[PDB]
Order: C-alpha cells, then structure tokens, then sequence
DNA sequence: ATCAATATCCACCTGCAGATTCTACCAAAAGTGTATTTGGAAACTGCTCCATCAAAAGGCATGTTCAGCGGAATTCCGCTGAACATGCCTTTTGATGGAGCAGTTTCCAAATACACTTTTGGTAGAATCTGCAGGTGGATATTGAT
DNA sequence: ATCAATATCCACCTGCAGATTCTACCAAAAGTGTATTTGGAAACTGCTCCATCAAAAGGCATGTTCAGCGGAATTCCGCTGAACATGCCTTTTGATGGAGCAGTTTCCAAATACACTTTTGGTAGAATCTGCAGGTGGATATTGAT
C-alpha cells in the first residue's frame, strides 16, 4: 500500500469565527451572540453529513471511488436543494 | 349489466400481513385505505429513485441493485437496514429455488 | 403446475403485480427479474412494521380494530416512520397530545 | 483623541459589503478538509473531483446564509438585534429540519 | 347574510388552534386565519381544477384533490393514494 | 356562583381536541367556501363528496400544524398569546410568504 | 489513429441559448459559468415539465404524451403570467408546425 | 429535396428533434405525440428568453457587457414569478439581494 | 385548611353502522416454454485529472484590551381576551330525481422501428482578441466628537 | 452646527485570464417514406351518486365582567464590537507520478413479446354478525372561593 495520509481530525474548527461572521453579514445579521459559532458549526456538520452521505451512496452505486460534481448535484436535488452551475 | 372496471388495491395482501403480526386484530375500512395509500406512496418513491439511478448511470434496466440503493437513499437508518435484509432474503430464496 | 413468484420468494405481497406496475409506470425500459421481488419484500416489510406498531396502539387503547387514529399514533411516536412520512397527512389521524410547558398552570 | 466607529457601524458596513459580492466566505482548504474528514467517516479511500468540493461549498454557504436570514427574523421577532442559538433552533424547527 | 369565508367561524378557528396546542388567542387572529386558509384553498383547488379540466370532466374528484395536494408537497392518505 | 379562571377551560379544550380526530370546521360552510373559490377557476363545477372531505382534511391538518408553529413563535417572544405577526413569521420561515 | 480516443461528446443547450441571447440583447455576452447555469436551468425545467406530463398521462391511463399533456403540465408548473405566455408560444409553435407539411 | 429542421418548421430556435429524443430516452411515457416536443421546445425557448432579457438588463444596470451568475441571480430574485419558479434552486456564485431589516438601521 | 361546584373516570350496557361470511360470475392477469434480441459485464488500456510535495508571502486568523449599549430582570397599569349564560338561526340528516361519471363498441388518424442519406453540433488545437478585475488617487459622502 | 478622521464613489488605465475566432473532421443524429399497428377520440347510455329540498338537530352569536397578560418605563451588569499587534497557514504558481475514470470492442446471461391456459382478485346482491360509540350511575379528582 502507498504511504501516510495524516489523520483528519477536528476540521470543523476550520470553519472560523470570522468566516461565520461573514456568512451572517451576507445574511443581514448585525449582532452575534458568542454561542452562535459552535451552534453554526453543529448545523453545518449535519447539513454536510446528510449531503455527503447521499453523494457517496451515488458514488458507490456507480462502482467508482471518486465523488463527482454530479454525485453532489444529484444528492442536493434529492434533498430539495437543487444547485445550478455544476452540470446536470 | 355493464361491468364496473376492476380497481386493484393492496387490501388483501395488507390483511394477510396483519394476521401474521396481530392474528386477533382487525382494521377499519378507512384505516385500510390509509395503508393502501402508504404502499402506493412508498412504491412510487422507491421506483422513482431507482429510475433516476438507472438514468444517471445510463442504464436501461432497473435491477435489484437499483431498488437497494434507492432503499438506502429513501429510508431512515434502521428502517433501511431491515428493508435491505428483507429484500436480499426474498431474492435469495427466489433465486435459490425454481 | 405453475407457481406464483410471491410463493417462491416466500412473500405475501404480489411479485407479479409489482413487476407489472414497474413497467407500466415507465420507470425504465427493462426490469431485472429480482427487482420486483426485492421491491415486494420491502413493501411487505414496511407494511408489517406499521401494522405492528398500529396494532400495539390499538391494544394500548383497549381496542381490537385498528383505525386511522392508531396509524397516526404509531407513525408519529416512531422516530423513523415519522421521518419517512414527514410530509404526509393521515386523514382522521388527529395529533399527539402535547402542551408547551410554559402554558401549564402555575406550580 | 483617536477615532473610533460606534458599535454596529462597521457591522452595517460589512452587511452592505457582503450582500454586494458573491465570493465564497469560508476558507477553501479548511472547508475541503472538513468535507474529506466527514466523507472518510462514511467511507474510506474516497477521492474527490475538485468541482465536487466546490459544489458542496456553494451549497453549504447558500444554506447557511439563508438560515442566518431566518434566524435574524426570529431574533427581531423577540425584540432583539442579536441572534442567539434559540433563534437558529426556532428557525430550523419551523423549517421542519428539526421537528 | 354572512359571506362564505366568514362561515369559517371564530369557534371553529379556536378549536383548530386548541388542537394545535394554543392557549390564548388575539382578536386579530380570526381574520388572519381566514386569509391564510383562503390562500391554501386557492392553491390546492386551482391545481385540482386543472386536473379536472384536463380529464374533460365537470366534476372535481377526490383523486384530482389528492394529486393537487401531492404536487404541493402535502401528500394526503386515506382518499385513494 | 362558579367561575373558572382565564386559561383553565382553554387548557381543558386543548386536551379534549388533541385527543379526538373529528373535523373542527362545520361541513356546509366549508363546502360553500370551496365551491366559491373553485368558481373563479371554472364555472358550473360539481364536486364528489369525497373531494370536499379530502380538501377539508388537508386544510385542517395544515391549519393545525401552522397553529403549532405559530405558538412556538409567540412563546419565542415570551408571550402566551398568538398574534398575526406570529402566523406571519411562521409562514415566512416555511417559505409560504417567502 | 494510434489508439485515438473519441471522448464521448456531451450535448448542451449552449448554442441555442446563445441565439436567443442575441435576439434579446444583440450586444451582450455571457460568461461560461453563466452559460452552465442556463444549461442547468433548461434541463431542470425540461425535467419538471416532462415529469408533470408523465404523471398526468398516467393519472388518466394514457400511454402517450401529447402537446395537450405538455400544456397542462406547463399550467400546473408555471406561476401566473409565465404560464400564460408559455402557453401562447407553445400553442403558436404547434399550430405553425402543423401548417408546414 | 428540401429537408427542413422541425425547429424551422415550428419557427423555433430551440432543437425540436433533440427535445423529442430526450423525451423518449427519459422514459416519460410509452409514446410521444409529434406536437409534444414542439410545444416543449417552444416553452423552454420562451423561458430562456425571459430570464436572459432580465439578466441582460441587470448586467447593463451594473455597467457590464457580459452576463455573469450574479446577473442571473439578480434577475430571478427581483422577479416575482421567476423567483417562485426557482424558489428551491441555488444559483452558484449568485450572492443575494441587498436587504437590511429596518430595525437594524441607525438613529 | 375547609365546603362546594364541576369535571373526570370507570365499569357496565346495548343499539347499529359498518365489518365478516356465503355464493355465483368472469374478465383481467400472471406463469412458462419458445424464439429473437441485446444490454452491459468483461477485458484491455488510453489519458484525464486527482493527490501531493515544493516554496514564497501577504491576506487574514488569533488573541487581547476597552467600554458602548443591548439584553434581561423588575415594576406596573391600562386593557383585551376568557369565561359564561341567553334565544335563534344555520347546519345536519335523510329522501329523491337526474346529471354526468364511466362501461362498451367502433375504427381511423397517428405513433413507430428500420433503412438511407446528410447536415451539424462537438471538439481538439493555437491563435488573435477583449471585457473588466484591480491598483491608483483625487473629489464627494458619511461618521462621530464637541 | 463646524470639524476632522475615514470610508466611499468613480471614471480613467491596463495586464491578462477568459472569451472569441477558425481551419479541420466527423461521428452521432435527425428528416421523409413506406409498411405495420393501435391508442383513444367518438357516439351511445346505463347507473351511480351529486345537487337539492324539508324537517329534526344542536352549535354559535352576543353583551357583561374582570383576571391577568402584554408592553411601556427604568436600571445596570457584562457581553460583544471595534481596533490593533503579531505572524501563521491559506493561497498561488508549477510540476509529476499514476490512480482510476472512461473509450472500444468481444459476447452471452438475461430480458421481452406473444400464444396458450389456469385460479385469482375484484364486484355484487343477501343475510348475518359484532366492535364499540354513546348513554347512565356512582365515585372521586380538580378547581376555586374562603
Ligand atoms: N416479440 C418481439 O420481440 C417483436 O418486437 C418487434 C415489433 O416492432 C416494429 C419494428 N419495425 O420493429
Ligand atoms: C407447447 N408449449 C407449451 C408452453 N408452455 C409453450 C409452448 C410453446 O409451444
Ligand atoms: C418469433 N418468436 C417465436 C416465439 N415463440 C417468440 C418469438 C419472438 O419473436
Ligand atoms: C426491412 N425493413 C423493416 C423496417 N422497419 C425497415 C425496413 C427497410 O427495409
Ligand atoms: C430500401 N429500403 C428499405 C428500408 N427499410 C428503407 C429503404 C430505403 O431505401
Ligand atoms: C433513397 N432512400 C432510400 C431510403 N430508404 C431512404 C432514402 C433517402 O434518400
Ligand atoms: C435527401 N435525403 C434522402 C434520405 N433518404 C434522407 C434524406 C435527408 O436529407
Ligand atoms: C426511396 N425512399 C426515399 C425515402 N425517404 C424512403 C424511401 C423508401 O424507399
Ligand atoms: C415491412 N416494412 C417495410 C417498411 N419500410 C417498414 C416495415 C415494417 O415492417
Ligand atoms: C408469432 N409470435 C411472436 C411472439 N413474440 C409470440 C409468438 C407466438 O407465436
Ligand atoms: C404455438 N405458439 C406460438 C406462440 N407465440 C405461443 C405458442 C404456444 O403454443
Ligand atoms: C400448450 N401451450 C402452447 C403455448 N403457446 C402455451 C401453452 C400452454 O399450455
Ligand atoms: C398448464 N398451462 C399451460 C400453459 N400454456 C400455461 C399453463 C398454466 O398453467
Ligand atoms: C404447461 N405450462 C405451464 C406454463 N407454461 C406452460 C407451457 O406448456
Ligand atoms: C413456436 N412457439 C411455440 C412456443 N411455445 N413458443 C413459440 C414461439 O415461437
Ligand atoms: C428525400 N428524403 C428526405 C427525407 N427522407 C427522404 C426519402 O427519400
Ligand atoms: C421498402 N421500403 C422502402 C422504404 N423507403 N421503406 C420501406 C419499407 O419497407
Ligand atoms: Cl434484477
Ligand atoms: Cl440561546
Ligand atoms: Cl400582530
Ligand atoms: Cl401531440
Ligand atoms: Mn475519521
Ligand atoms: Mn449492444
Ligand atoms: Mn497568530
Ligand atoms: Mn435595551
Ligand atoms: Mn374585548
Ligand atoms: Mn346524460
Ligand atoms: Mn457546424
Ligand atoms: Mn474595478
Ligand atoms: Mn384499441
Ligand atoms: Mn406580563
Ligand atoms: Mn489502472
Ligand atoms: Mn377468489
Ligand atoms: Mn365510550
Ligand atoms: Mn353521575
């Protein structure tokens, strides 16, 4: 087997406070409680888990090992969140 | 003296299942209509998802494999686990026989 | 002589019917032999799951006949079925008894 | 003697700035790891087309921005201008994601 | 007199709210509710009628309604599907 | 000289209606409403009785669920009384206004 | 030659979208990202209308999708004013097509 | 001996032949009438014209000559019917409409 | 805490709408063998593009200080909904013609799959073009202290 | 209301990535003509079950009284926004091995449409049977006044 792919852990913290602030600003938010950041991280994790689970299900069904933009697009459509701009 | 075209339904098959689960339990007419709607609803959702799956992968055929992936896409965790096991078991017995 | 596909698969649900419905429904050009069997099995299993829980709801209410109310109680009290039927209305099902605590009489 | 904008002034400036632009707001590499970490827990040895990750990011940011709009509405409804966890919780519950 | 929408009475709207777990209701709720129900009915009926006309009938059937509700994301069980 | 305090009977009513399943709007008034609305889309229409009932079951289930959301909004604002603004917020977040 | 490899061609509505764009705004261009969005839009609406037409045919026990099914599907899918104009364009196209052979 | 495209015969820019074929491969029904793909191509062409008209106007408004995703989003969201038609659609790189709630403003 | 008015429960009862049981009917369907056809797995492998180490660097995250002012606890009073009894008019219920939803048969306009023939939408390549992102800076607002 | 510290507007300017321009070629696709097949419009019409009307049923419209909820006014603690110093890790420009997605062709397990034949599954008129909705009685928990 090939070598080392460093263990991936705690990457949810990569979604920083400034990044969440920015997203809230685009959303029209003017003031933000200190507890919002962790709450938002938990919400994004759920959103991603759900979409990724479906996208990977499409990948495996096609007997591929590579998740395609189409796998994601189909997964999003399934969940009523149709995305334009990446094929399909 | 006309005919009244046959209107199929899963009523009789639902009733059989009922007796296997609760031998001494009945079911009202309205309740049974609700079960018929349920069976038709799940059939459409599963078949539809299986259809899209076949199309996405440029396949002309809907096989047990599309039904399976469809089930995993549609049903919640535990429910999916059992549905898959039941589906696999039924196909095995069917294949493993004549 | 001939034997029903349902009996072969050991199912109560009509494999032959499911097969017929798959094509007439225009889901695909062709239908593999195991598809309708697998599907019939899934439909039967889900049917058994709800009737099981519905029957229990009827028993808990001291009744022998399952009515819409019982199907609703069974579905809504089950996390997974509730999710599966999250966008379905069961006629004459009513709702689950539930009052926001802040609305209750003063302790 | 130093200059200082009042609290809320820069916040409002940021709103106008970000509502005018369309660039993704979450750092790209960190988002990619998050995606790879989550995917890995579901299935090991997976690869990703770069566009698959971008599709996930565009979808994720659109979802969060729209959620923050709903959250802001719940805060304003309670006569506040500060969004709190319960505003997000109320918004998700009404949307049917939670209950 | 009393025209149709008003037929949906205060006591009826209060019963609906009660089943929904509501303990206290503002006087302005009743008219708001009627307006909301009207929009709901308009949306569903419009689609049900479209299915009726397509079938070249003069009678709206339960199925026309069931189909209308389904495409509106409000699937109803107990009336045909 | 008996008199229940404000809220006691309301609470009693909540428990009663949450236990039953019967329709809460009177049939005739509902039917007139339905017919009037349909008249705008197509004149001289007839309705199967089951069509009107389906319309009433769906309408009440929708209104009951909306009232639950509406109640959550009132409570969010620390009130126990539902107001038009609560219904409005609920519909906006559901995407019916939005 | 050699062992060439005909990358299977992928179709899109791009050239047709381009034509319509010039009809409405002669001096306006469109980025590739926007065109991809337009291509997704046409496929999305195609699928939705076709799907509504499919169910509609099934509900009425018909095995043929005709312009009549498409028309009803358009009315069910499109909001008010868009439906009215789509129906006119559709009807006009069919009436013209049938007077040409 | 003069073979004219079905599109030209129909007075359309959109490909009738392609649409007819897509309707068949999509397995929407057993059969497809000749007028079906003509009607559908017309509707698709009309909707495209509608969104391109509005997007080009948004582009002009922002002093741009090339339509980008932002312009498509501005056009769709500022238009009541298109906004409803695409109510559950996300346009990549579209951003959002500027909108600050009244109570958040100063003084 | 102590009555006093009501509501709530529970065991029991039985009328009856609706579920169960019996019978005869028969068209709609599904099983299997035979012949004909083909979708798509299998095997070889071109070649796109994904994972990755490489390196410089400034955009941007982190962590801290400071205090403006928002959240939230408290008091409080005007007023608006809840509870309740009164008298009536609308809804419910059961009976009844007959409007259409359909069951039945007729039969042609129209939907194909195949063989040809051909125009074109796609694409691999490189080669000139161009809209505008982004850096610069000077003129016009917007803020916030006084 | 004058002032200064700053952000914002903006039309001019230009390197360059993304878009446009073509020569080239081409295999995948679509168009008219049989020849074969049939879905479903069309005409006729039996039989539901829908609209309607009158009598029996029972929910609701209505005015009064006041409990208690909603929100205005006030207070202040401490959280969160603004500003800033420090430096890290994301971003960018590039290149490379090679994983694995995908184009191409060989080929057989499996799928499909009859044609023939069997036993169900659905419908219907008739009689019979029952789970349970209400109805009653008496006990007792709940609510509210004192
Ligand atoms: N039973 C069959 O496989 C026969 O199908 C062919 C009939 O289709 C018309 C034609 N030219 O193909
Ligand atoms: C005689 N026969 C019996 C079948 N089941 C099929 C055939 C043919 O021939
Ligand atoms: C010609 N043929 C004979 C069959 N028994 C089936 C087929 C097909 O074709
Ligand atoms: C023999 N044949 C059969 C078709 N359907 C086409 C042709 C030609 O020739
Ligand atoms: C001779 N022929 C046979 C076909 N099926 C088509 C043609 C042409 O020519
Ligand atoms: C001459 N011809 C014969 C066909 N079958 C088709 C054509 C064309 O041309
Ligand atoms: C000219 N032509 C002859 C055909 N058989 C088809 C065509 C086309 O064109
Ligand atoms: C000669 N011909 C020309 C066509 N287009 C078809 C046929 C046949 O034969
Ligand atoms: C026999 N035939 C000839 C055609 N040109 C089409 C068909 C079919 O069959
Ligand atoms: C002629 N034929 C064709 C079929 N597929 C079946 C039969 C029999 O005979
Ligand atoms: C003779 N035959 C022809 C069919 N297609 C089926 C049978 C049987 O027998
Ligand atoms: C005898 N036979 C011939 C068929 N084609 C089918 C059967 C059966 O039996
Ligand atoms: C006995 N049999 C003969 C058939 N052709 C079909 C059947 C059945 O049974
Ligand atoms: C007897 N049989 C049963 C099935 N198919 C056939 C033939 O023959
Ligand atoms: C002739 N034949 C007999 C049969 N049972 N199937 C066919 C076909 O052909
Ligand atoms: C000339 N033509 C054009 C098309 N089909 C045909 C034949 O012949
Ligand atoms: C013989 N034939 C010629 C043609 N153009 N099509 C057919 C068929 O047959
Ligand atoms: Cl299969
Ligand atoms: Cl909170
Ligand atoms: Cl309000
Ligand atoms: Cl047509
Ligand atoms: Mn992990
Ligand atoms: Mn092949
Ligand atoms: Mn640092
Ligand atoms: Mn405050
Ligand atoms: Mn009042
Ligand atoms: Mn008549
Ligand atoms: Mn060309
Ligand atoms: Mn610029
Ligand atoms: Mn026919
Ligand atoms: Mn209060
Ligand atoms: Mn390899
Ligand atoms: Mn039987
Ligand atoms: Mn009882
Ligand atoms: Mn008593």
């Amino acid at each position: 087997a090939k070598r080392h792919r460093k263990v991936l852990r705690d990457n949810i913290q990569g979604i920083t406070k400034p990044a969440i602030r920015r997203l809230a600003r685009r959303g029209g938010v003017k003031r933000i409680s200190g507890l919002i950041y962790e709450e938002t991280r938990g919400v994004l994790k759920v959103f991603l888990e759900n979409v990724i689970r479906d996208a990977v299900t499409y990948t495996e069904h096609a007997k591929r090992k590579t998740v395609t933009a189409m796998d994601v697009v189909y997964a999003l459509k399934r969940q009523g969140r149709t995305l334009y701009g990446f094929g399909g | 003296k006309r005919r009244k075209t046959r209107k199929e339904s899963y009523a009789i098959y639902v009733y059989k299942v009922l007796k296997q689960v609760h031998p001494d339990t009945g079911i009202s007419s309205k309740a049974m209509s609700i079960m018929n709607s349920f069976v038709n609803d799940v059939f459409e959702r599963i078949a539809g998802e299986a259809s899209r799956l076949a199309h996405y992968n440029k396949r002309s055929t809907i096989t047990s494999r599309e039904i399976q992936t469809a089930v995993r896409l549609l049903l919640p965790g535990e429910l999916a686990k059992h549905a898959v096991s039941e589906g696999t078991k039924a196909v095995t017995k069917y294949t493993s026989a004549k | 002589k001939a034997k029903t596909r349902s009996s072969r698969a050991g199912l109560q649900f009509p494999v032959g019917r499911v097969h017929r419905l798959l094509r007439k429904g225009n889901y695909a050009e062709r239908v593999g032999a195991g598809a309708p069997v697998y599907l019939a099995a899934v439909l039967e299993y889900l049917t058994a799951e709800i009737l099981e829980l519905a029957g229990n709801a009827a028993r808990d209410n001291k009744k022998t006949r399952i009515i819409p109310r019982h199907l609703q109680l069974a579905v809504r009290n089950d996390e997974e079925l509730n999710k599966l039927l999250g966008r379905v209305t069961i006629a004459q099902g009513g709702v689950l008894p539930n009052i926001q605590s802040v609305l209750l009489p003063k302790k | 003697k130093p200059h200082r904008y009042r609290p809320g002034t820069v916040a409002l400036r940021e709103i106008r700035r970000y509502q005018k632009s369309t660039e993704l707001l979450i750092r790209k590499l960190p988002f990619q790891r998050l995606v790879r970490e989550i995917a890995q827990d579901f299935k090991t040895d997976l690869r990703f087309q770069s566009s698959a990750v971008m599709a996930l990011q565009e979808a994720s940011e659109a979802y969060l921005v729209a959620l923050f709009e709903d959250t802001n509405l719940c805060a304003i409804h309670a006569k506040r201008v500060t969004i709190m966890p319960k505003d997000i919780q109320l918004a998700r519950r009404i949307r049917g994601e939670r209950a």
